[PDB]
């Protein structure tokens, strides 16, 4: 329960760092090049891979 | 593109529900607006009919 709660709370705190687009939203950051395939594998789960 | 089209289609589904609530609102006005018009016409011809029957009984008693 504490793990799921800390995870959801971190998701909520991360939701504070978003960048909305008026009923739509954007987000940006940095990540290494070595996980760019894992980044794309995560990117496939977006709805049409937005 | 297609991605913006799917997003504006979700918003168009909201807009279509918005037109549907507005359209059923206009219908719920005007169904009974038409029916109060006919209720007026009914009660008007019935009041005139009452006056007609009084006219005929009065003229024949005269």
């Amino acid at each position: 329960l504490w793990t799921r709660a800390q995870d959801e709370v971190a998701r909520l705190k991360a939701l504070e760092e978003l960048a909305s687009g008026r009923f739509g939203f954007a987000l940006l950051g940095y990540v290494p090049v070595k996980a760019k395939p894992k980044v794309e594998e995560a990117l496939a789960r977006h709805k049409e891979s937005v | 593109s297609k991605l913006e089209a799917i997003l504006s289609q979700e918003v168009e589904a909201e807009i279509q529900a918005l037109l549907q609530e507005a359209e059923a609102k206009a219908e719920a006005v005007k169904r009974e607006a038409e029916e109060k018009a006919k209720a007026l016409l009914q009660a008007r011809e019935r009041a005139l009919e009452a006056q007609y029957r009084a006219a005929l009984r009065r003229a024949e008693s005269a």
